[PDB]
RNA sequence: CCGCCCGUCGCUAGUACCGAUUGAAUGGCUUAGUGAGGCCUCAGGAUCUGCUUAGAGAUCUCAGAGCG
RNA sequence: AUUCAUAAUAACUUUUCGAAUCGCAUGGCCUUGUGCUGGCGAUGGUUCAUUCAAAUUUCUGCCCUAUCAACUUUCGAUGGUAGGAUAGUGGCCUACCAUGGUUUCAACGGGUAACGGGGAAUAAGGGUUCGAUUCCGGAGAGGGAGCCUGAGAAACGGCUACCACAUCCAAGGAAGGCAGCAGGCGCGCAAAUUACCCAAUCCUAAUUCAGGGAGGUAGUGACAAUAAAUAACGAUACAGGGCCCAUUCGGGUCUUGUAAUUGGAAUGAGUACAAUGUAAAUACCUUAACGAGGAACAAUUGGAGGGCAAGUCUGGUGCCAGCAGCCGCGGUAAUUCCAGCUCCAAUAGCGUAUAUUAAAGUUGUUGCAGUUAAAAAGCUCGUAGUUGAACUUUGGGCCCGGUUGGCCGGUCGGAUUUCCAACGGGGCCUUUCCUUCUGGCUAACCUUGAGUCCUUGUGGCUCUUGGCGAACC
RNA sequence: UAUCUGGUUGAUCCUGCCAGUAGUCAUAUGCUUGUCUCAAAGAUUAAGCCAUGCAUGUCUAAGUAUAAGCAAUUUAUACAGUGAAACUGCGAAUGGCUCAUUAAAUCAGUUAUCGUUUAUUUGAUAGUUCCUUUACUACAUGGUAUAACUGUGGUAAUUCUAGA
């Protein structure tokens, strides 16, 4: 209707925001940003929802505009600014650290990480092509080209950035043998390090996964990126190692076991 | 305007309104466990009927199915919790027997007869319904509630109102104080 | 009054806002209500910032009687609390003043009547007075 | 069987249809004729404003003319 | 998959960009001058990607109607050529050329009390009806048409004209739009306050400090729902079971009901100190001080012939008035009318309309009927449509091998462990084709070095000088 | 919660309706009306008309402020505390409202743009323009205006506006 939109209500956005029903008609629209609307998340509701340290949407600005809190280690002053899959959020309350990595149920959680593990991050590679006056470049999932990349480093495979600087420390080629994570849809947050891939012309690469308990799946290869080695994952991984339980699993550990 | 807040009722009328065998069989539960209207009688076995029609759609399906299984499990336990279903027949089949007699046992109103201490049933209502009683540290001023088994022990009276302990009330205020002690200028 | 037992459940150290934010649970048989200046008279003894530096806020009764639920918040230094808190919770607390001004619909009309004078408007005054 | 019942005829009320009206009103479509208004162009140049051979006495209008 | 990314030549530009921008702290240097360099930002800045999208677009599906069988082709119909036009492909539009495209597997027209979905109502299963309405998408802001400005509009709380309504007026002109909120009039069988407030949930801005009937908060609210007060307990007088220790002739707990006979006890509804609640209040939740024993603080709404539960009780009326969804009641004894007594239903909620779902196997595919009840077309041909004989590799084994349950329970009801029957799998051989051929493999090991730390078991951990190319592309 | 029941006959069994029956986020309407929670509410005739008021404006350390403003700068005869007005830049195309038209059109699921625009965020990004880079005009960084403003008015009138 005559051009972009900019409110947006509730229920109209995701349900991996675990926004409630009531409280309020409207949900915070992601801002234009690096990852899409649908897949973000916003950085108020990574704050008073998720870690339960602002109440309002004031303090939650009074948080922000006093610097301190910083994605990529960078300013980042806006209120529903997207953070997406595999952002480090850095915080100077007593120095914490927090990676955006998906769960058993394809939501955001609070997986704290070291010190040493905030200097970097990974990037999907999603085109690469060659730039004004013949110089190539790589484009991640989150929109950090990189200018003179190695010739290695093809399309589908993943990249190691360095944050304080943008460039390529490591890179990580895709097949089998690796350890792979997987996001987006049905299958979101496992991990199966690939079994062998499929070609298919006209698009639409469906890759084989098996989890460490073999119970082997298929998913879309535009929602599968990989993650390390076998065995050596360059990420620390949250709670649940990306295998999910069947509910069986669930009511003998999550309501039975735990109890005192 | 925001999301509406979902609603659905939970008495379900009979179909056939004037029979002789219905009317005279469900009066005489309302006679006995103190209910005022036969509406109550027709949420119970609604919710008794949910809790069969679930039962039948998990009973279609084979056994060692995943589906029902859990759910299986969780409808047995839920009916075990609140103690319709005694410990001998936790299988499944079994609850599509049972009777809306055992609800109405079950609830509130007539635990506190079951106990003892309020005589009749209808005096056990009055009570609940004038905010004497209490589960534990909580109180509760309503006859329907479903006692949930580990409850059963810790009812008894509330801290405050008489019985428990506290003030004695107002007809005793007006005794002691406008009649007893008023007597002597 | 009796027992009254302040219970701070749920606690969570708010570095980025300096303060705590809490779960205030009260026990309290033998008496109507909790009361919140009370509370903020007697919180000093576990935290000790005074009072206006601390704040509270948030409460809510449990069903029958003798106990109550809350949720309230504990910043360190009065500054922080002037700059952090809500504008309307100063004056509950009685440390700020709001400045009681005209209705909403009235300052409505106010600004219509601006806008519906170009510039500063000083000159048609003037214009008024040279014609008579 | 004195049983039932079928229709021509008189009688109250309605009901559609037909329709005197070369009814009347309202709509979409359209023969022919007319067509504002902006928008795009062919022109037009009220006016404002730069330059210059050049006008006046040692970023001065005082003549104009050209170049815009 | 490309005339792609991209590069390099020959060009043109009527000229895109390459900061004449602004703020904080003020230093580090040099043969020492208002000298040379200098951090932390903000906002601009062309292209490329990214995001937000936008625009077009593939296939597949939609309510009734043949008393709507031929439509589209004129000044666009279907297709081709070349242009113009667009951010763009493209009959989108020009000039030329061709004669096509749709269709009874139902086009084209007409109707729709038709915005489309997500859904809702009903439910045995299948269905039928509704979807203006809280989410997605579309369209329009009286009717049409055109346009400025911006990245984005054909915008309407922007403009422009004409049409229809309609306002101020000095008649000279000037200003209009609520299908935003709240209201007023109309039409109505039918619907709320010209209320408070940005504290929430968001959004906009040069932006934590502003603004937002977006929204939220009260009110009005029997549209719908949830819970659920409308009274419990004794004593005395009645027809009783008769119970406790069973010392059968001791006195009262439980009482089944009927009794304005009576004695206390517990409360709310309601009034309100305070506090909480809240942007600020009202409520709620609390709770001092109050507030039950009867015209008190009283509950009704429909029925009482049958269907359908409850009356052949009492008086009035006398086919009159009336009741009656249906059948039928009323002509002077009315179990149906009018009242009153008593009773029944549902019970702060019932009745009455109109629409609709179920029952309606009275639309029927599941699942109707067609001799006589409605219904088999006078009979035959015949195009579409529907349906249409059988027959084109079973068996046998060999192993490998997961799933069921019990002795093996040597672990303390579970199962270490395999014989055992059944149940599904995977290889191989049986004339049986499970696409082939080539560079990395000479891989599923005829290549064998010592083959052994394995009850005289072809059931199972290792390894040298090296062999049959699909286990992957 | 896979259900029937009265009505045609003198009595029967049928076809077959009629009426009963329960539901309704489908409405109205009658009577009655104490509490708590929760709540749709000018759609249906009429996308018929509307008094009047309100609903989109916008500031930081950081674009322009000799307001002939306020309170004073006490580092300021360059302003260099605050700051109405106006200029500029953004916003006003989101929202909220209704459903009149509209039947292969919208629409859903589903692709595609190798037929494309994309403000803004986000990440990268033009040392070669005085094309006589031999004097060429300043690059210690230059010109054209113009609102607010002071003052003179026009009209019956509108967030009408004229000169200087």
């Amino acid at each position: 209707a005559r051009g972009p939109k900019k409110h947006l209500k509730r229920l109209a956005a995701p349900h991996h925001w675990l926004l409630d029903k009531l409280s309020g008609c409207y949900a915070p629209r992601p801002s234009a940003g690096p990852h899409k609307l649908r897949e973000s998340l916003p950085l108020i509701v990574f704050l008073r929802n998720r870690l339960k340290y602002a109440l309002n949407g004031r303090e939650v600005k009074a948080i922000l505009m006093q610097r301190h809190v910083k994605v990529d280690g960078k300013v980042r002053t806006d209120t529903t600014y997207p953070a997406g899959f595999m952002d480090v959020i850095t915080l100077d309350a007593t120095n914490e650290n927090f990676r955006l990595v998906y769960d058993v149920k394809g939501r955001f959680a609070v997986h704290r990480i070291t010190d040493e593990e905030a200097s970097y991050k990974l990037g999907k590679v999603k085109k690469v092509q060659l730039g004004k006056k013949g110089v190539p470049y790589v484009v991640t999932h989150d929109g950090r080209t990189i200018r003179y990349p190695d010739p290695n480093i093809k399309v589908n495979d993943t990249v190691k950035i360095d944050l304080a600087s943008g460039k390529i420390t490591d890179f990580i080629k895709f097949d089998a043998g690796k350890l792979v994570y997987v996001t987006g849809g049905r299958n979101l947050g496992r991990i199966g390090t690939i079994v062998h891939k499929e070609r298919h012309d006209g698009g639409f690469d469906l890759v084989h996964i098996k989890d460490s308990l073999d119970n082997t799946f298929v998913t879309r290869l535009n929602n599968v990126f990989v993650i390390g080695e076998q065995g050596k994952p360059y990420i620390s991984l949250p709670k649940g190692k990306g295998i999910k339980l069947s509910i069986a699993e669930e009511r003998d550990r999550r309501r039975a076991q735990q109890g005192l | 305007p925001r999301a509406p807040r979902t609603y659905s009722k939970t008495y379900s009328t009979p179909k056939r309104p004037y029979e002789s065998s219905r009317l005279d069989a469900e009066l005489k539960l309302a006679g006995e466990f103190g209910l005022k209207n036969k509406k109550e009688i027709y949420r119970i076995s609604f919710q008794l009927s949910k809790i069969r029609r679930a039962a039948r759609d998990l009973l279609t399906r084979d056994e060692k199915d995943p589906k029902r299984l859990f759910e299986g499990n969780a409808l047995i336990r839920r009916l075990v919790r609140v103690g319709v279903l005694s410990e001998d027949k936790k299988k499944l089949d079994y609850v599509l027997a049972l009777k809306v007699e055992d609800f109405l046992e079950r609830r509130l109103q007539t635990q506190v007869y079951k106990l003892g201490l309020a005589k009749s049933v209808h005096h056990a209502r009055v009570l609940i319904t004038q905010r004497h009683i209490a589960v534990g540290k909580q109180i509760v001023n309503i006859p329907s509630f479903m006692v949930r088994l580990d409850s059963e022990k810790h009812i008894d009276f509330a801290p405050t109102s008489p019985f428990g302990g506290a003030r004695p009330g107002r007809v005793a205020r007006r005794n002691a104080a406008r009649k007893a002690e008023a007597s002597g200028e | 009054s009796d027992a009254v037992t302040i219970r701070t459940r749920k606690v969570i150290s708010n570095p980025l806002l300096a303060r705590k934010q809490f779960v205030v649970d009260v026990l309290h048989p033998n008496r109507a209500n909790v009361s919140k200046d009370e509370l903020r008279e007697k919180l000093a003894e576990v935290y000790k910032a005074e009072k206006d530096a601390v704040s509270v806020f948030g409460f809510r009764t449990q069903f029958g009687g003798g106990k109550s639920v809350g949720f309230g918040l504990v910043y360190n230094s009065v500054a922080e609390a002037k700059k952090f808190e809500p504008t309307y919770r100063l004056v509950r607390y009685g440390l700020a003043e709001k400045v009681e001004k005209a209705s909403r619909q009235q300052r409505k009309q106010k600004k219509n009547r601006d806008k519906k004078i170009f510039g500063t408007g000083k000159r048609l005054a003037k214009k008024v007075a040279r014609r008579n």
